[PDB]
């Protein structure tokens, strides 16, 4: 989901 | 996306009192890598850019002043003001960033005073305006409270209805007070018809109503 | 210190595009990242997206992807929100504001950009002087200036050049008959140095490009 996706962005 | 909803919408507080509001996440907030609320609360006076106060619920940004604390788990948390301040006035936005940023719809902070009457001042217009054919009249009331006031226009007497617009101030940073700015427009042609030109002005701190007013020409 | 520096407000046509900018100073703008919140009205906040000012990439809320482009000038540690297809639900002021990592707040927020979206044509205001004169108040005088018929919001007012801010009142806008607004600034000062004292109010309208500065003397 989107809370996944910022996840990963911000790594 | 997660909804965030803030209560109560407003509320108000003489200075020196403690203040609670609510913020509800419709789902968690908390962050499983590092086990943190990503819950952030702002700050936004009027006129002003949001101000970072708090993040991770409950952990206070630099510079902040120790009277703002956050407290809250899973999905209810709460700003508090221990001892509210007259500057304090804002509207107070909470922030989820777990997901797709969303923001609760704030809470916005008044403060109450001792009744304080305006000083009334009345305006003709300028020679500037009146040479380009329109004569617009200014009542200006400073610094009362209660915000609650009505101005009446009066031309030679007569109560005018239709020909006036006004708008008050957010409240006063310092002393928490409120101003008001109302303005009869009217013809040249109209208002050369005429002499007194009156605004009358009532509210909480006047026993009766106070009239500005001025003599056309003079 | 830390500043994020916006663009003036600006009036475009429904349908068009605008790009507005977002000027970092006082850090390197690539230790943070940049955020762009909406503000429809004093009590919502909307947002849009992220920017990553060091690699360029963006990461965009739903509701604004193919809306919203984020671009960043790194040698003018400048960076820059694109929206398009502008309708008049579109009209907001919108904000930069910096984000250190993935569980930090907004920490710094720039003043925002006021974006209106209409078909109305640009008008710039009249700037006419509320003169301080007897109709007073013990030892006080009010003083002011009148801002009348302008398109779009906002004016901004200062009194001489910012260095008198103390009893300043600058009114909000009122929306008039004609789709157009006026707006009142005005100011107490001492009636006993209205002789020595000048009062001029700096009236800024950038979507009409009006700069006007009015000296407001007695009678």
């Amino acid at each position: 989901d989107f809370k996944e996706e910022l996840d990963q962005w911000f790594k | 996306n997660i909804m965030m909803t803030q209560s109560p919408s407003s509320l108000a507080v003489s200075a020196g009192e403690k203040v609670t509001m609510s913020c509800k996440s419709s789902q968690s907030v908390l962050h499983s890598s590092d086990q943190k609320n990503y819950l952030a609360w702002y700050q936004q006076k009027p006129g002003q850019s949001p101000k970072l106060l708090i993040y991770w619920a409950s952990t206070r940004e630099s510079g902040v002043p120790d009277r703002f604390t956050g407290s809250g788990s899973g999905t209810d948390f709460t700003l508090t003001i221990s001892s509210v301040q007259a500057e304090d006035l804002a509207v107070y936005f909470c922030h989820q960033y777990l997901s797709s940023y969303t923001f609760g719809g704030g809470t916005k902070l008044e403060i109450k005073r001792t009744v304080a009457a305006p000083s009334v001042f009345i305006f003709p217009p300028s020679d500037e305006q009146l040479k380009s054919g329109t004569a617009s009249v200014v009542c200006l009331l400073n610094n009362f409270y209660p915000r609650e006031a009505k101005v009446q226009w009066k031309v030679d007497n007569a109560l005018q209805s239709g020909n006036s617009q006004e708008s008050v101030t957010e409240q006063d940073s310092k002393d928490s007070t409120y101003s008001l700015s109302s303005t009869l427009t009217l013809s040249k042609a109209d208002y050369e018809k005429h002499k007194v030109y009156a605004c009358e002005v009532t509210h909480q701190g006047l026993s009766s109503p106070v009239t500005k007013s001025f003599n056309r020409g003079e | 210190e830390v500043q994020l520096q916006q663009s003036g407000p600006v009036l475009v046509k429904p349908g068009a595009s605008v790009r507005m900018s977002c000027k970092a100073s006082g850090y390197t703008i690539t230790d943070y990242y940049l955020n762009w919140v909406k503000q429809s009205h004093g009590k919502s906040l909307e947002w849009l997206g992220v920017l990553n000012p060091y690699s360029g990439g963006s990461l965009y809320s739903q509701t604004f992807k193919g809306k919203a482009t984020l671009t960043v000038d790194r040698s003018s540690s400048t960076a820059y929100l694109e929206l398009n297809s502008l309708t008049s639900e579109d009209s907001a002021v919108y904000y930069c504001a910096r984000q250190l990592g993935r569980g930090n707040g907004l920490d710094y927020w720039g003043q925002g950009t006021s974006v209106t979206v209409s078909s109305v044509s640009t008008k710039g205001p009249s700037v006419f002087p509320l003169a301080p004169s007897s109709k007073t108040s013990g030892g006080t005088a009010a003083l002011g200036c009148l801002v009348k018929d302008y398109f779009p919001e906002p004016v901004t007012v200062s009194w001489n050049s910012g260095a008198l801010t103390s009893g300043v009142h600058t009114f909000p806008a009122v929306l008039q008959s004609s789709g157009l607004y006026s707006l009142s600034s005005v100011v107490t000062v001492p009636s006993s140095s209205l002789g020595t004292q000048t009062y001029i109010c700096n009236v800024n309208h950038k979507p009409s490009n009006t700069k006007v500065d009015k000296r407001v003397e007695p009678k």
